[PDB]
């Protein structure tokens, strides 16, 4: 519906890169929210606010004046603390409920085989939570799988390899009402 | 104290002309400077918010076209062109934690014809002898009548020093032609002193009225004097 | 955060009564609520602010509650005074949305406080003209060419009336 | 590292000097919700369907860059102008979907270890440049405060064509070229 953003605090009074990022960590939806901001100067985080600490802390010596100044101003420290509710809790319970937490893309399964063996390709799905299984008649652990591949366009793909030479690749995904089974030919 | 400085206070704007306004920041902890508009119906509306030098924003609402600029770390500009309706523009400053502080403001008056500008006539009136013998207090009354626009401000002077004890001025002027919008205005003021103070002829009372009218850049071809920015006053010595 | 609805003025109260200016906000993001007062010859100045919801801010005798349940911010004062005769504005600003230093004001509510309060006095004064100026200190016009100013608070009240017609008397 | 079910990065401000280069993005579970075009002052959603459901005031992101641009100038005048060295990026080309000849597909070039976030990525079809039908994402942040970026190329998988992903960076003495053909595995 409407997204809320984290506002970084300001400093008082040859190529360089400055980074700021505000992170919201969710566990049981909104029952456990952790809120962290990071101030980076040339690949060196120097000031970080962490909701587990409750105040700004100097990561390196360069950030001691900035952390002390921001924590000494009550109106500044209280604005940063309240961002766990005005940003993290608001975005999860609000716009993300209509967008990210609702996006579901059904996976595509192909069962082509080749060895130097019998790999199952599960492509284009969302979210990344997925379970792939091998079962000719009963599932065999044996077998290695690739890491979760992030396509970058809100889709994922994964490749599971069956080390062993009527087979079925079993896939369970939150987007599927029933698990997908494909009749492998070898 | 004052965290900002906005100039000028009043402005007479012909229809369709442009106006350039300034604002100086005096506190570094209020870097987010903004422009707010208050129309003739006293409706506040946010216009821009500039932070870094070189920012340039445009807003075009009915009555005036705006163009705000953040020149330096403390310089905030605003250009108001194609003006056909008068309004007041307030320069504001605030930290990121929203705490907006408004300046004195700049009142813009749009006139279609410059023949309606008139300077005020100032006249002081010595207090009555009945009040001196009844309340032991003397109340002088100053009066400025027949001026347009209401770009005036009154102050009392006693022996060359501006006084404020017992000084009251009308918060809003009176309309001499209440059925007209371009009506000429009138303003009064009062000064209460002790009877012994008024009975001292050594004291000099003065009522100064600063009128903001026309400049020498304006063409004037009329049979009366030019209503330019002047100071009309009137004196009255103490009587015993 | 679109609108802020305020009490339709003008509010006329006697000195010593209680003020209650209603305000109801409608927003999609967490706001910070404000109350601004503007005197007839000054600019709007901050009365008090309430950043945290379900709390109350106080300034002079004025109080307002950040009631998140009903989305209200009603201004209340126990004993009003003449010096509080001004226009009051309900305002908010989004804590995590849009531009900074951006307030959304209501239409504004005008407050006029008449004194409760005997011994009136009308005086006539003149200087170097031979019009006439009259001074009215009344606790509580139809004629032409007669201008009567609004009563100044200055407590001692005084209203100025003058006329340029010859047969004019304080009367 | 922080363990959670979801990570919402609601605000990523990156600014570089000289050049006056900025970028503001929103992330959820590592994918880009949108980026604010700092020149057009408009929000650009990666998924067009998300823009139809949610919204975001881009002026908030613009004023987010104004803060980091201010803090970077103060930090440059504090660290005695200490710049960070350039890094050599690494590219990887792989297809989005299982390759089928004749069926349209998308080629992905994953360039990692990018610092500073300034890069020149281009595609080549048979040693000839192709500029039409190419999409490029923003700079995603890494945990070591370096960056990575993905480029996309829609193509028709033929048995003959040879594709290259050319990467030019300040930390590269020579441009990096990753190859891909229709009969490869990865
Ligand atoms: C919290 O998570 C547990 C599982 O980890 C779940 O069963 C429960 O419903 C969640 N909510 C609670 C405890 O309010
Ligand atoms: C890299 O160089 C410029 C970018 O400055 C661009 O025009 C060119 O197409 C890029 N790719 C090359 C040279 O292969």
């Amino acid at each position: 519906q409407v997204y809320s953003l984290i506002r970084p605090n300001e400093n008082p009074a040859r190529h360089f890169v400055y980074q700021f990022m505000g992170e919201c960590y969710f566990t049981n939806g909104t029952q456990r929210i952790r809120y962290v901001t990071r101030y980076i100067y040339n690949r060196e985080e120097y000031v970080r606010y962490d909701s587990d600490v409750g105040e700004h802390r100097a990561v390196t010596e360069l950030g001691r004046p900035d952390a002390e100044y921001w924590n000494s101003q009550p109106e500044i420290l209280e604005r940063t603390r309240a961002e766990l509710d005005t940003v993290c809790r608001h975005n999860y319970e609000g716009p993300e409920t209509h967008t990210s937490l609702r996006r579901l893309e059904q996976p595509n399964v192909v069962i082509s085989l080749s060895r130097t063996t019998l790999v199952c390709s599960v492509t284009d799905f969302y979210p990344a939570k997925i379970k792939v299984r091998w079962f000719r008649n009963g599932q065999e652990e044996t077998v290695s799988s690739t890491q979760l591949i992030r396509n970058g366009d809100w889709t994922f793909q994964v490749l599971v390899m069956l080390e062993m030479t009527v087979y079925t690749c079993h896939v369970e995904h939150p987007s599927l009402k029933s698990p997908i089974t494909v009749e492998w030919t070898g | 104290v004052t965290l900002l400085e906005q100039n000028p206070r009043w402005r007479l704007v012909p229809r369709g002309q442009a106006v350039n306004l300034r604002c100086i920041l005096k506190n570094s902890q209020y870097p987010w400077m903004s422009w707010y508009q208050q129309d003739l119906q006293k409706q506040l509306q946010w216009l821009f918010t500039l932070r870094s030098p070189g920012d340039k924003e445009v807003k075009s609402l009915p009555g005036a076209d705006y163009l705000a600029t953040r020149v330096t770390d403390t310089e905030l500009r605003l250009q108001v062109a194609n003006m056909s309706q008068g309004r007041t523009l307030y320069c504001t400053c605030s930290p990121q934690t929203t705490e907006v502080f408004f300046g004195k403001g700049t009142r813009l008056t749009v006139v279609e014809d410059l023949n309606k500008v008139f300077p005020p006539e100032v006249a002081v009136f010595e207090p009555s002898e009945a009040e001196i013998s009844h309340t032991q207090k003397a109340t002088l009354v100053c009066l400025a009548t027949g001026f347009y626009p209401d770009h005036v401000e009154l102050s009392w002077w006693v022996n060359g020093k501006e006084v404020h004890s017992g000084v009251c001025t009308d918060p809003q002027p009176l309309k001499e032609q209440p059925a007209l919008n371009d009506s000429r205005y009138a303003l009064s003021s009062r000064l209460r002193v002790s009877a012994t103070f008024w009975q001292n002829p050594r004291n000099h009372f003065r009522c100064q009225v600063q009128f903001y009218g026309l400049s020498e850049n304006d063409e004037w071809t009329q049979d009366r004097a030019k209503p330019v920015t002047q100071i009309v006053s009137a004196e009255a010595w103490g009587r015993a | 955060g679109d609108s802020v609805t305020q009490t339709e003025g003008p509010v006329t109260l006697s000195e010593g009564t209680s003020l209650t200016v209603n305000c109801s906000y409608e927003t999609k993001q967490y706001p910070t609520l404000f109350w601004y007062v503007q005197y007839p010859g000054e600019g709007p100045q901050l009365l008090f602010k309430v950043p945290k919801a379900n709390e109350k801010g106080s300034s002079r005798g004025f109080e307002a509650t950040y009631n998140k349940e009903a989305t209200s911010f009603h201004l209340q004062k126990a004993s009003v005074q003449e010096s509080d005769s001004a226009v009051y504005y309900c305002a908010l600003s989004l804590n995590s949305g849009g531009s900074n230093a951006k307030l959304t004001f209501g239409k504004g509510t005008k407050l006029s406080v008449k004194s409760h309060i005997p011994d009136p006095a009308v005086y006539q004064l003149r200087d170097s003209k031979s019009k006439s100026v009259c001074l009215f200190t009344d606790f509580d016009s139809k004629d032409s060419d007669v201008y009567i100013t609004d009563k100044c608070v200055l407590k001692s009240n005084s209203a100025v009336a003058w006329s340029n017609k010859s047969d004019f008397a304080c009367a | 590292d922080i363990e959670a079910d979801h990570v919402g990065t609601y605000g990523i401000s990156v600014y570089q000097s000289p050049g006056d280069i900025g970028q503001y993005t929103f992330e959820f579970d590592g994918d880009e919700l949108f980026y604010v075009d700092l020149d057009k002052k408009e929000t650009v959603w990666m998924l067009p369907e998300f823009g139809q459901l949610a919204s975001f005031d881009p002026q908030g992101g613009l004023q987010n860059i104004a803060v980091v641009k201010h803090n970077l100038g103060v930090l440059t005048k504090r660290s005695n102008s200490t710049p960070a060295t350039n890094e050599a990026p690494q590219a990887t080309v792989f297809p989005k979907s299982p390759v089928l000849l004749g069926q349209p597909n998308t080629l992905i070039c994953f360039v990692d270890n990018i610092f500073p976030p300034v890069i020149n990525i281009t595609w080549l079809r048979n040693s000839k440049s192709v500029a039409d039908g190419v999409y490029e994402t923003s700079f995603f942040v890494n945990r070591d405060y370096s960056f990575h970026k993905l480029s996309y190329l829609t193509f028709i998988p033929s048995d003959d064509d040879i594709y290259d992903c050319k990467v030019e960076h300040w930390g590269l003495e020579e441009p990096v070229l990753k190859h891909w053909t229709s009969g490869l595995e990865v």
